[PDB]
C-alpha cells in the first residue's frame, strides 16, 4: 500500500528503493496489461494464446485459477469455456513478503540489523523483475522462450 | 518508544461483559496491528484477536468468536475490547499488544507483539470489592521492617517504599488466598539498623480497584 | 490450530552457562517463529523474531536459530537478571498459537536465611484478629521448612506461606510465613517462636518474643 | 586516476573490483565514442546523429553541464542550431567524491561497514547496464530499454513534447510501443560528463480511419492437371488515410496492432491515392490501376485476417474449417472462399 | 558560506544520561557533516564522520543521524570523560565551515572543595614582589567566591582568580587565587588568610598563616 | 599512528610574516589532504585551506586567499603555512590537520580531518619574548596536603608544566594562564598529595616556554 518510512540513513534507502522497485514492476505490467516463400499462406502465431488470455480476462475467471494452485503448485483448471489448463505456481511472493521481510521492516521502523535481508529480498525480488524487462522491452510477447519465463 | 495504557483491574459479575480499553501515546492506532492477549493464573498467553485499522480487517481466534469485540476508535487512539458471556474460564490477565504496521500489504496478518501494555486483571466473582486494612512490623533488636496488608478483593495491591525512594533490599511476597476469601500480601525490607532512629520509612499501599489508597507510618 | 512444544519444561543451570531452550511445531512454519520473555507478574518480551533476528536493546547473549519445525533459542552465558518464564509463538496461520513454556531458573551457592519475627500490631487486636509474621530473608535453596512453636507446643496447619520468585539481582528466594489466631486464643499464651531449619544452619535458628 | 589500495583482503577485493568495473565501463565508452520493393529509404537516427554531432565541438560540452547545474531539466542553446532538452539523472560525481571515496580513503581501503559498498554497486548499476548494452549494439539501441530511460523519465519526457494532448495521452497509454519506435545514440564522454541521445517518436497523425487488405492467391478449377492459371492481388498491406491521401505500409510485420490502434512508420510507406480503395469494391475501375501479379503455380494455401480466415483450396489438397468442440463444420471446394 | 547552527550552545546532564546535540545547515548538504570532540587545550578529534559512520576507537556510546539540512550527534550514557567541546562541519561547498560548538558539562553531586593557603616564598621576596595563593581543589558546582583577608581587613580587588576546565574523571571544577603585592606592603603585615564561601561547606572555610 | 608535528609557538610583530612548518613521520605528504585549521580563543575552528599534492592542487578559504601560502615539500615530508600582514585579529591557535588521499580522482576536495598536528600558538603583539620565574608554594600543617610552583612573568603563551617528569598526572591541576595588569601571563600548578610523603618524596614541576627557550625543574619541598 505505501512506503512510510520516515528514518533516512544508508540502510533504510536501500530496502526503500528495493521496494519500490517492487512497487514499480507490479505497476509497469498492470500498465502492459491494459528464394520463392511468397505463396507461402500468413498465419497468426500467438491466435492460440490470445484465445486463452481472452478466457481468463472473464469475469470471476481468475479465482478458479487462484484457488486450484492454492494448495498446491500443479493443477488442472477447467475454464468456463470448456478448456482444461495446465497451470503452475513458480514463485510465491506473497506469503515471503507477508510473513518474513514485511514483519521484520516494521519492527525497527525499517532499519535491518542484518544487511542479509535486504540481499536476501534482492536475490527473492530479482526473477520476477527480470521477467518484466523482457516483457518490458518486447511488447509483453517474448520469443525464444527465456529461462527466467520458465527454467 | 511508545507506551500503550490500559484500563484498571475490576471486578465483574459472571455472565456480564467486561470492556477494557487500551490508550496508544505517541502514535495513532492506524500505525500498529493491535493484538489482544489473555493469561490465565497458571497458564500460557492465548491469542483472542487482533485489528489491522488500515485495512478495516478484524480477525478472532476460533474460541473467542461470537463473544468477543474489539474495536478502535482512531479518533481519540482508544483501542477497546469487548468480552460477553463471563464464565468461571475467563479470570485472567488481560494484554493490549501491538505490531507496527507501517508498511501493510493487502492480506496483511498479526505475526507478533513488540510492544505490551501493563497488563489488566479481571477476576470474575460476585464477591464485592474491598480494600485492606494496614499494620506496622515494627524493627527492633541489618534489621528488618514492612507493614501487612490484610483482608482484600480482589488482586492485585501494590507497595512502594518512600514513594519508591527505597528501592534496594524490598521483598514484596505473592498474595495468599485466605479463608475468608480475601487476599493478604506482605512487604519486607532490610536496612542498615544504624538508620532505624536517623531515616523514616513508609510504605504506600494502593488498590486502585476499590479506589482506596492509604499510606500508613511506620517506625520502630 | 498448530500446536507448540517447548522443552523441557524447566531447568537449572549455573551462572555463565549457554542454556538452550527447543520449540518444536506441528508442522512446518518455515522460520515464523517468535520468542518472548515472560519475568513473574509481568508482560511477556519480544526477544527473538522471524526465528533469528534479535530485537533492539535485548542482550547480546541471546540468539535463535531453526527452520522448518524445529527451533531454538540460545543464551550464551545466563545471567541472574534472566530468570523467567520463556515462550515461542508462531504466526504461520491463525490462530497464533504459543509454546508450554520453559522455566530458568539459576543455580548458585546454599544460601542460609535470616530469620526475624514480628508481633501482631497493637492496632489489629481490636479488630478480632492477629497475626504473627516469621520471615526467611534472601536464602537457598528454594527448600526451607518452618515448624511454629508456641510456648513450647508445635503448632501445625495454623499458618500459611508465600514465597517471592527466585530475585532478579542476586538469584535467592524470600519467604513469609504468617500465623492467624484469635485475639482470645493469642492473649491465652505468652512466648510465641518460629523455628526454622534449612541446609544452609547447623542447627536451627529460633527468634522468640514474649507477649 | 587509479584505484592505489592495494589488492588482497576479502573486504577490501569486493569494492576495490566493483571499482574497477565502473572504471571499466568508463573507458570503454571513450573507445566506443570515436510487394514492398518500391519503398523509399531513409536514415532512422539522422535526427539524432545530428544532435551528437553538435556536442563533439570544442567547449560545446560546457553549456551543458553549466546548465543542469541548478535543475536536472534544462533547455541549452548548442552553438551549432537546435535546442534540445537535457537531463541528468543519475549523479555519481558527487557521490564518489563525497560520500564514498572519504569513507574509503579514511579507513585505508578497510571498509567496515558493508552497507556503503552494496548502495555503491546499486548506484554504479545503472551506469553498467547501459554501457553493457551500448556495448553489444554499436552505440545505437533499439527499442529503448528500462535503463536508457524509465518509465518515470519516459512519461515526464511525454509530457514536454511539443504536441497536443491528445497525443500525449495515447503516447503514455501505450509506453510499451513507444519504446520499440526510439532509438538510443550513445556518443559523448568528456570533461566529467556523459550524454547520449535519446530519439523519440512523434505521432502527428492520429485517428484517421485505417484499413487492413488481406488477399490470397485465385486459381482457376478445371479438370486439367497442369494447366491452371492463377492471379493474386498484390496489394496487401495496411492503408491509413493521411492528408487527402492514404499512407499504405506494404510490410506487415512493420505495424503493431493494440485493440483498434495501428502504430506505424511513414519512412517505410508510399502515399498513394484516396482511388486506391475502389481496388476492393471495383477490381477494374477506370480511375486507378489495381496491382495484380500472374502465374501458373497451382499450390494451395490459407491467409489468416483479423475476423477469419481465407482459404485458397487446389488440387487434390484437404481443406478444412474444424471447431474445438465439434471438429470439422466445413469442406472447402477447389478455389478461394472464406469462413 | 553555509552557516552551521549547533544547538543548544551549553548543557547539563549527569552520568549515565542521555544526550542529543543537532546541527543544521544553511542549505541542503545531503549527509556531508563531520563531527569533532575537543577536550579544553587539546586538539580536536575526529568521532563521526558523513553523519553517521563511527570512528575507529571511538566509544560504541557515539552515534550520528540526519540528512539534508538537520543533524543530531547522540550519546546513549554519558560518562566523565566525555566533558569536551563538540563541532559540527560540512563539506558541500567550499569553505569548509563548523558550527558554533557545544560545551558538555556533567551535572554531579556537590562536593566541598579543599581550602589550602600558601605564603609567597622566600626565592620569591628576594625579586621584590609577593604573590599568595589560595586554593579550591576538587569543587562542585562553578560558582564560588574567594575575599582575602590579612590580619582582618578584608582587601578588594586587588587579586585575580583563574578557574581550571572541568575535570575529565570526576566531574569537579579547581580555582587558583592570587594576590598580587609589592614586598614593601607584604612584610607591612602578619598575619594573612583567605576566607571561602561554596555550597559544600556549612560554615566558610578559612586557612592562614604566620610567617615562619 | 601517524603523528604531524607543527613549528613551536612564537610571537611575531604586527604587519609581519610568519611562517609555521609541519612535520609529517610514518608517510609521505602526497598520500595526504594537509590541511590548515585555526581557532581564536572563544571561537570555533576556521578551516584556511589544503593542499593535495598527489593531485598538485592548492585551495584557499576566501577570507585567506591573496595572504596565505601553503606548500608541501616532498623531500621532507614537511607542510607549511605562510599568513603575511600579522595583525591582532590573527593571535589564534594554528592546527594542521590531514585527510588520507590513497584512492583519490581528480576535482577532490578536503572533506575532514582525522590526524591533527599539536597546533601552534602565533602571539602577534609588540612586547617582547619574555622567560618565566618559578617559585615554590610551599605545603605545611587532615591526611592530605598540597604544594606547587608558580610559574610568573611570561610572554607569549604558552608554557607547559609537567609533575615528575610527567609521573604525577592524577590530582594535578594546572590552572589557565591570567593575564595581570603588569602584563605578561602568569599560571600556577598545584597537586594535593597524601601528607604522609611530604618528606619521603620528591616532587619537581617541569615548566617550559618554548618560545622563550626556557627549561626549568623547580623542587619543592617544605623549609626550616
Amino acid at each position: 500500500k505505501e512506503t512510510k518510512c520516515n528514518g533516512t540513513d544508508t540502510k533504510v534507502k536501500l530496502i526503500k528503493q528495493e521496494l519500490d522497485k517492487y512497487k514499480n514492476a507490479v505497476t509497469e505490467l498492470q500498465l502492459l496489461t491494459q528464394f520463392l516463400g511468397f505463396l507461402l499462406g500468413v498465419g497468426s502465431a500467438i491466435a492460440s494464446g490470445i484465445a486463452v488470455c481472452k478466457v481468463l480476462h472473464l469475469e470471476g475467471e481468475v479465482n478458479k485459477i487462484k484457488n486450484a494452485l492454492l494448495s498446491t503448485n500443479k493443477a488442472v483448471v477447467s475454464l468456463s469455456n470448456g478448456v482444461s489448463v495446465l497451470t503452475f505456481k513458480v514463485l510465491d511472493l506473497k506469503s515471503y513478503i507477508n510473513n518474513q521481510l514485511l514483519p521484520i521492516l516494521n519492527q525497527q521502523s525499517c532499519r535491518i540489523s542484518n544487511i542479509e535481508t535486504v540481499i536476501e529480498f534482492q536475490q527473492k525480488n530479482s526473477r520476477l523483475l527480470e521477467i518484466t524487462r523482457e516483457f518490458s522491452v518486447n511488447a509483453g510477447v517474448t520469443t525464444p522462450l527465456s529461462t527466467y519465463m520458465l527454467t | 518508544q511508545v507506551q500503550l495504557v490500559q484500563s484498571g483491574a475490576e471486578v465483574k459479575k459472571p455472565g456480564s461483559s467486561v470492556m477494557v480499553s487500551c490508550q496508544a501515546s505517541g502514535g495513532l492506532l492506524e500505525d500498529y496491528i493491535i493484538n489482544w492477549v489473555r493469561q490465565a493464573p497458571g497458564q500460557g498467553p492465548e491469542w483472542m484477536g487482533g485489528i489491522i485499522p488500515v485495512l478495516g480487517t478484524v480477525h478472532y481466534g476460533p474460541k473467542f468468536q461470537g463473544r468477543v469485540t474489539i474495536t478502535a476508535d482512531e479518533s481519540t487512539d482508544t483501542a477497546y475490547m469487548e468480552l460477553s458471556s463471563l464464565r468461571s474460564e475467563d479470570t485472567a490477565m488481560y494484554y493490549c499488544a501491538t505490531e507496527t504496521a507501517l508498511v501493510v500489504s493487502e492480506t496483511y496478518l498479526p505475526h507478533y507483539f513488540d510492544n505490551w501494555g501493563q497488563g489488566t486483571l479481571v477476576t470474575v466473582s460476585s464477591a464485592s470489592t474491598k480494600g485492606p486494612s494496614v499494620f506496622p512490623l515494627a524493627p527492633s533488636s541489618t534489621a528488618a521492617l514492612g507493614c501487612l496488608v490484610k483482608d482484600y478483593f480482589p488482586e492485585p495491591v501494590t507497595v512502594s517504599w518512600n514513594s519508591g525512594a527505597l528501592t534496594s533490599g524490598v521483598h514484596t511476597f505473592p498474595a495468599v488466598l485466605q479463608s475468608s476469601g480475601l487476599y493478604s500480601l506482605s512487604s519486607v525490607v532490610t536496612v542498615p539498623s544504624s538508620s532505624l532512629g536517623t531515616q523514616t520509612y513508609i510504605c504506600n499501599v494502593n488498590h486502585k480497584p476499590s479506589n482506596t489508597k492509604v499510606d500508613k507510618r511506620v517506625e520502630p | 490450530d498448530i500446536q507448540m512444544t517447548q522443552s523441557p519444561s524447566s531447568l537449572s543451570a549455573a551462572v555463565g552457562d549457554r542454556v538452550t531452550i527447543t520449540c518444536q511445531a506441528s508442522q512446518d512454519i518455515v522460520n515464523y517463529l517468535n520468542w518472548y520473555q515472560q519475568k513473574p507478574g509481568k508482560a511477556p518480551k519480544l526477544l527473538i523474531y522471524v526465528a533469528s533476528n534479535l530485537e533492539t536493546g535485548v542482550p547480546s547473549r541471546f540468539s535463535g536459530s531453526g527452520s522448518g519445525t524445529d527451533f531454538s533459542l540460545t543464551i550464551s552465558s545466563l545471567q541472574p537478571e534472566d530468570v523467567a518464564t520463556y515462550y515461542c509463538q508462531q504466526y504461520d496461520n491463525l490462530p497464533l498459537t504459543f509454546g508450554g513454556g520453559t522455566k530458568v531458573e539459576i543455580k548458585r551457592t546454599v544460601a542460609a536465611p535470616s530469620v526475624f519475627i514480628f508481633p501482631p500490631s497493637d492496632e489489629q487486636l481490636k479488630s478480632g484478629t492477629a497475626s504473627v509474621v516469621c520471615l526467611l530473608n534472601n536464602f537457598y535453596p528454594r527448600e526451607a521448612k518452618v515448624q511454629w512453636k508456641v510456648d513450647n507446643a508445635l503448632q501445625s496447619g495454623n499458618s500459611q506461606e508465600s514465597v517471592t520468585e527466585q530475585d532478579s539481582k542476586d538469584s535467592t528466594y524470600s519467604l513469609s510465613s504468617t500465623l492467624t489466631l484469635s485475639k482470645a486464643d493469642y492473649e491465652k499464651h505468652k512466648v510465641y517462636a518460629c523455628e526454622v531449619t534449612h541446609q544452609g544452619l547447623s542447627s536451627p535458628v529460633t527468634k522468640s518474643f514474649n507477649r | 586516476k587509479e584505484t592505489k589500495c592495494n589488492g588482497t583482503d576479502t573486504k577490501v577485493k569486493l569494492i576495490k573490483q566493483e571499482l574497477d568495473k565502473y572504471k571499466n565501463a568508463v573507458t570503454e565508452l571513450q573507445l566506443l565514442t570515436q510487394l514492398g520493393f518500391l519503398l523509399g529509404v531513409g536514415s532512422a537516427i539522422a535526427s539524432g546523429i545530428a544532435v551528437c554531432k553538435v556536442l563533439h565541438l570544442e567547449g560545446e560540452v560546457n553549456k551543458i553541464k553549466n546548465a543542469l547545474l541548478s535543475t536536472n531539466k534544462a533547455v541549452v542553446s548548442l552553438s551549432n542550431g537546435v535546442s534540445v532538452l537535457t537531463f541528468k539523472v543519475l549523479d555519481l560525481k558527487s557521490y564518489i567524491n563525497n560520500q564514498l571515496l572519504p569513507i574509503l580513503n579514511q579507513q585505508s581501503c578497510r571498509i567496515s561497514n558493508i552497507e556503503t559498498v552494496i548502495e555503491f554497486q546499486q548506484k554504479n548499476s545503472r551506469l553498467l547496464e547501459i554501457t553493457r548494452e551500448f556495448s553489444v549494439n554499436a552505440g545505437v539501441t533499439t527499442p529503448l530499454s528500462t535503463y536508457m530511460l524509465t518509465n518515470s523519465e519516459l512519461l515526464s519526457l511525454i509530457n514536454d513534447m511539443p504536441i497536443t494532448n491528445d497525443q500525449k495521452k495515447l503516447m503514455s497509454s501505450n509506453v510499451q510501443i513507444v519504446r520499440q519506435q526510439s532509438y538510443s545514440i550513445m556518443c559523448i564522454i568528456k570533461e566529467e560528463v556523459l550524454a547520449y541521445v535519446v530519439q523519440l517518436p512523434i505521432y502527428g497523425v492520429i485517428d484517421t480511419p485505417c484499413w487492413k487488405l488481406h488477399t490470397s492467391p485465385l486459381c482457376t478449377t478445371n479438370i486439367k492437371e497442369g494447366s491452371n492459371i492463377c492471379l493474386t492481388r498484390t496489394d496487401r498491406g495496411w492503408y491509413c488515410d493521411n492528408a487527402g491521401s492514404v499512407s499504405f505500409f506494404p510490410q506487415a510485420d512493420t505495424c503493431k496492432v493494440q485493440s483498434n490502434r495501428v502504430f506505424c512508420d511513414t519512412m517505410n510507406s508510399l502515399t498513394l491515392p484516396s482511388e486506391v480503395s475502389l481496388c476492393n469494391t471495383d477490381i477494374f475501375n477506370s480511375k486507378y490501376d489495381c496491382k495484380i501479379m500472374t502465374s501458373k503455380t497451382d499450390i494451395s494455401s490459407s491467409v489468416i485476417t483479423s475476423l477469419g480466415a481465407i482459404v485458397s483450396c487446389y488440387g487434390k489438397t484437404k481443406c478444412t474449417a474444424s471447431n474445438k468442440n465439434r471438429g470439422i463444420i466445413k469442406t472447402f471446394s477447389n478455389g478461394c472462399d472464406y469462413v
